[PDB]
RNA sequence: CACAUUGCGCCCGCCGGUAUUCCGGCGGGCAUGCCUGUUCGAGCGUCAUUUCAACCAUCAAGCCCUGGGCUUGUGUUGGGGACCCGCGGCUGCUCGCGGGCCCUGAAAAGCAGUGGCGGGCUCGCUGGCGGGUGCCAGCCGUAAAACCC
């Protein structure tokens, strides 16, 4: 009804009594989030905490592949963006407590495994590349899948934020975020075997390596002391590849 | 030849004009309910 | 065979040769057109004659357009009798009228070097334009020297 | 009794929970048949996995003739010396 | 005053707009029921001389009934009928 | 015409009544913490008439499927009368969503701006010529009597029914 | 059917690059920009239907032909000037790291033969360029980030961005980076 | 719903019996005309829909005798009136270039005249060469160049 009233002053002319019937409608588009509200939803499909965590698999899965494909009607650059921000979150959420467990590298990506409350939480991330979208592909159902799930891990992120201590939502710069920093754009503050592998190193990232999952997987497992080019992006320890101080630094050139 | 003409500059006036724009039984449609 | 004369005026500025043929080739098809200019400046008159194969294709497009808003001008779409179209009308129709800088002419054979000896002896005939000169200021009662 | 008059521009500028805040377990009901998880991977996704894994030339050839959704597996192994040489999985979308 | 000119209108009730009119719309009021609700008053100025106002709650309805007599004449009219 | 008598009406709009609830709460609020005269499109038969007969009217536009048409049938003669210039435009929702409403049988332009005199001066000649003079070619005369081929057939018919030998 | 408004809409239109075109001819250099040697995206937008022979030539070089279409190009003088001379039909700005590394992973294409190939394998990275030290995406987006020797070469390679439309969403500095947010 | 038999339908929910499917029971509901409103619609009933918009320099650069001034920033509807001028040609009559005065709705009924460079078109000769062209929404001022490629 609200989408023919606007329609309805779009066809008379009434531009403003239009964008205040938009606004009402509160469109994805626009806002960023979910059309509708799925918290009851959530809560009865998910009666418990434990529930939610055995399908975070397919929220992980699907939040970090809209994550990273480009921007489409059904999902708006937006959403998208509130997408990256969730698995951002997430990431630091088990880079602090180190709950990330096991990685795997294959023709189809890369996995990880986690063990959050004594559950394993298993996910694919593909590489990054321009991912092809060929066929009849539908990113409607996919869409409704995404702001399913975007819910989902929004309220999971809460929960696990506040039983840890730290405070939710992290604050975010829009600055480092446009500079580059991707998972260095979050500051984490509180509220008033796993971690000793890299510890007490130094690792420097050439510009030939995955920086995300390399930068996921030290900070997971200890490394406080890390750098890469000042093309990777902003939050790197030490740009300079010159500096002494530096521990190990991955190479994959010829 | 003089009907092609004429057609033509009668469409051209009617565009001017006007402009451009311009089974089988019935049932009752099922509404909302 | 029946030559159409239509007489286009209150034309708006911008409404010139190319567009005129465009518009009343869509109405049907032209054989000549001229717009009336300013040989002084490159500037229209704005007033146009169209000469179209079909005289009742002129006499559509004429009662079509005839009193049409256009960038606030009412135009005016009238046929000219046969009768009276003057048989050399289309005198520079379908070409390029080009503006000329007679001012910039006017000077750069102002400042072309050439021998003065006929501009001496006209200095003598403007003498005796000062002699007329002096004759007019008799009355005015100022005497000049040379 | 009513607010006053605010300019669109400050309008503009001016404009979370514990979902199981009261959480209890509950009875699972009979009627739910819960989606089967993924298999984890195996030793063939890897990009370069332990070499007995390889299909042969002619075996690949086979592979990529055979039509699409006709195969017991929807992928084959492949060794790669670098992970730049790895390339994007072209149905990961599909 | 568009009512007054409607008064003078309806006044002339033989002249050609006005007998156009009644016989076209005759020929729908025929066509429809014998009963049926007015969306809105088909002589305006009548209906606000008699006293419609355009509130929610005054409706409108058109009926026909038969003229003539029973040679016993009804001591009631047309109009209470109807 | 349509088109250009439109975009003089639209720069004149009136306001909606969001907008002048907005603006009654800026004075409002500025009393809490001196005008010109307003220049609207006026619309309402009973008030469009009034400006007729009064000749405060400029240009008066009446929309052609006005039912019952007794609304509206007297209104060009008496433009007519007055001297006034009046155009029928193809459109009661046209005109009524000029106006902020769901149908306006006539509309009319009083006073505008200084801005827009020449404007509203121009399109009143473009009225009257382009409108008027074909109008008062074709206005005194009966319309209707478009008799298609069915038509006149059934009234060969009839005719060679009722002329020939009974009736 | 096309209408006399139209008509003397584009008259009066063409008379205007005409003249735009002669005052920055006479006064070459007119963009006041201080000599950096910087990167710029542009991007064509919808614009004014009869393009001019000369800007239609600058935006057959720059390859910004269909509209909504994106280029990486350097600060140069030649460059200013063209940008000035087409900056009707363009928007352009200063890009950012963020959305340099969103256009080429999520947007990116290739040229071979000329095919447009997408951005897939830096073995196709590697075997078009390489031969100039190319070897992956990220060194393709190190020389366009930080403008290298060779820019031309990457652009060259790197096939204009087909963005969409702004879903909900002359020179704009920073605002570009919005803009692409809004079509990416 | 039904001569009303304590019988039979349909929707939502619940209770008890081996119960997700079965049986029985229970609770809340399902008449017609009409009014106001909500929402979903139908109509070879009527209309609109190929967008007449803004988009120079709301100040910049160079200078001088240091603080004011100067320079450059090329942008004008058309037509008419035995009216008043200045300068170029014309044996001369006059015709041009620019002003002074007045009139007119963004008004309008042949008056078209100045020499070229390139490109398009076309014809002849041996891809090439030479001629023409009321053609250039390309330029310039008399050669020619630029534009072009």
């Amino acid at each position: 009804a609200l989408e023919k009233k606007i329609s309805r002053a779009l066809g008379r002319g009434d531009v403003s009594n239009a964008a205040r019937l938009e606004r009402n409608a509160n469109l994805p588009e626009k806002t960023g989030k979910p059309r509708y509200t799925l918290n009851h939803i959530i809560r009865e499909r998910y009666p418990t905490f434990q529930d939610a965590l055995r399908d975070l698999d397919d929220c992980l899965s699907m939040l970090f592949l809209f994550a990273n494909l480009p921007s489409t009607t059904a999902v708006p650059a937006k959403m998208i963006a509130r997408c990256e921000r969730l698995c951002h979150e997430f990431q630091h959420y088990l880079i602090v407590t180190h709950s990330l467990r096991k990685s795997f590298l294959s023709i189809k990506g890369i996995y990880y495994q986690a063990n959050i409350q004594g559950e394993d939480i298993l996910w694919l991330v593909p590489y990054k590349f321009n991912q092809r979208i060929v066929g009849d592909v539908d990113f409607r159902i996919m869409g409704t899948f995404v702001e399913f799930y975007m819910t989902l891990l929004g309220f999971v992120n809460y929960r696990l934020y506040t039983s840890i201590g730290l405070k939710y939502p992290p604050k975010f710069d829009q600055v480092k975020d446009d500079q580059g920093a991707e998972l260095a754009a979050f500051s984490l503050e509180g509220l008033n075997d796993p971690s000793q592998l890299f510890a007490n190193f130094t690792f420097f990232l050439s510009r030939e390596t995955p920086r995300q999952p390399l930068e996921f997987i030290l900070r997971a497992f200890g490394c406080k002391r890390i750098g890469w080019d000042a093309v990777l992006g902003e939050g790197a320890f030490t740009t300079d590849e010159s500096d002494p101080r530096i521990t190990h630094q991955i190479i994959d050139r010829p | 030849s003089k009907a092609a003409k004429g057609a033509q500059a009668k469409k051209a006036a009617q565009a001017a004009l006007k402009g451009v724009h311009s089974s089988t039984t019935f049932h009752r449609p099922k509404t909302l309910v | 065979s029946q030559p159409g004369v239509m007489y286009i005026a209150r034309l708006p500025h911008g409404f010139y040769e190319h567009e005129l043929r465009g518009y009343f080739s869509q109405f049907g098809e032209i054989t000549r057109l001229r717009v009336v200019r300013n040989k002084k400046t490159g500037a229209s008159r704005h007033r146009a004659f169209i000469e179209f194969a079909d005289a009742e294709v002129a006499d559509i497009a004429a009662r079509t357009m005839d009193k049409y808003l256009l960038f606030g001008h009412i135009l005016t779409c009238k046929i000219v009798p046969p009768a009276q179209v003057h048989p050399d009308l289309f005198k520079g129709a379908n070409r390029r009228f080009k503006v000329v800088p007679w001012n910039k002419m006017a000077g750069r054979q102002l400042e072309r070097p050439l021998s003065e000896s006929q501009w001496q002896v006209k200095v003598a005939k403007e003498e005796q334009r000062r002699a007329a000169r002096a004759e007019k200021l008799k009355e005015m009662g100022y005497e000049f020297e040379a | 009794r009513i607010l006053p008059y605010k300019p669109p521009e400050e309008r503009e500028r001016e404009e979370f929970y514990d979902l199981w805040q009261n959480e209890e377990p509950q009875p699972p009901n009979p009627m739910h048949i819960p989606a089967p998880k993924l298999p984890p991977p195996g030793y063939d996704l890897s990009y370069n996995p332990p070499p007995e894994y390889l299909p042969t030339k002619e075996e690949r050839e086979e592979w990529e003739k055979m039509d699409p959704e006709d195969r017991e597996k929807d992928y084959l192994p492949t060794k790669y010396d670098s992970l730049r040489k790895v390339p994007a999985w072209g149905n990961f979308v599909k | 005053g568009a009512l007054k000119y409607l008064e003078e209108l309806s006044k002339k009730k033989q002249s050609d707009v006005v007998r156009f009119l009644l016989r076209v719309r005759c020929w729908e009021y025929r066509q429809l029921n014998v009963i049926h609700r007015a969306s809105r008053p088909s002589r305006p100025d009548k209906a606000r001389r008699l006293g419609y106002k355009a509130k929610q709650g005054y409706v409108i309805y058109r009926v026909r009934v038969r003229r003539g007599g029973r040679q016993l004449k009804y001591q009631r009219s047309l109009r209470a009928t109807a | 015409l349509a088109a250009q008598a439109f975009k003089l009406l639209n720069k004149y709009r009136p306001e909606t009544k969001q907008e002048k609830k907005e603006r009654l709460l800026r004075e409002a609020t500025a009393i809490k913490e001196v005008s010109k005269k307003p220049y609207t499109v006026k619309y309402g038969l009973n008030h469009v008439v009034g400006l007729i007969e009064n000749k405060k009217a400029s240009l008066v536009l009446i929309a052609n499927d006005v039912d019952p048409i007794e609304l509206v049938v007297f209104l060009p003669a008496l433009c007519r009368k007055m001297g006034i210039p009046y155009a029928i435009i193809k459109g009661k929702a046209r005109l009524g969503t000029l106006v902020h409403k769901k149908t306006a049988a006539v509309v009319a332009i009083t006073e505008v701006r200084s801005e827009d005199k020449n404007e509203l001066a121009k399109l009143i000649s473009a009225v009257k010529e382009g409108y008027l003079e074909k109008v008062e070619d074709t206005r005194k005369r009966w319309g209707g009597g478009i008799m298609g081929f069915k038509a006149q057939k059934r009234e060969e018919k009839r005719k060679k029914s009722l002329e020939t030998a009974i009736k | 059917f096309k209408r006399a408004e139209k008509y003397v809409k584009e008259y009066r239109e063409q008379e205007r690059e005409k003249i735009r075109l002669a005052r920055i001819a006479k006064q070459q250099g007119s963009f006041h920009i201080p000599a950096e040697a910087k990167l710029v995206f542009v991007i064509r937008i919808k614009g004014i239907n009869k393009i001019p022979p000369k800007p239609r030539k600058i935006l057959q070089l720059l390859r910004l032909r269909q509209i909504n279409n994106g280029v990486f190009v350097k600060v140069t003088k030649a460059t200013a000037e063209m940008i000035k001379i087409v900056e009707p039909w363009v928007a352009y700005g200063y890009p950012n790291l963020k959305s340099v590394r969103e256009l080429i992973y999520k947007r990116g294409y290739g040229k071979v033969n000329g095919q447009r190939i997408p951005l897939t394998d830096n073995a196709i990275i590697e075997e078009n360029l390489g031969k100039y030290g190319i070897i992956c995406i990220e060194d393709l987006i190190h020389e366009i980030f930080t403008v290298g020797p060779n820019f031309k070469q990457a652009a060259n390679f790197l096939w204009p961005f087909k963005l969409s439309n702004p879903n909900g969403g002359g020179n704009r500095e920073e605002h570009i980076n919005a803009l692409i947010r809004a079509m990416n």
